[PDB]
């Protein structure tokens, strides 16, 4: 295999701990990073 | 909206549609091509 950077089609599991609300956490989303509180949205997101 | 992203890595410049021969014979068709920029 080649670890030169790429788009890279085969990746290693990531790994996904619980997810905690209503309680102030660093928090990581599939590389979004930041700190904060994560409560149950209204908003409608679309599905992409 | 956003169908697919594929990551394929290779370079285009020219492309072309492909038109199914139903039952050589088809109907008529109608189509658009722009181009981004």
């Amino acid at each position: 295999f080649e670890l030169l950077h790429a788009p890279a089609t085969v990746c290693g599991p990531k790994k996904s701990t619980n997810l905690v609300k209503n309680k102030c956490v660093n928090f990581n989303f599939n590389g979004l990073k930041g700190t904060g509180v994560l409560t149950e949205s209204n908003k409608k997101f679309l599905p992409f | 909206e956003p169908l697919v992203d594929l990551p394929i890595g290779i370079n285009i410049t020219r492309f072309q549609t492909l038109l199914a021969l139903h039952r050589w014979t088809a109907g008529a068709a109608a189509y658009y091509v722009g181009y981004l920029q």
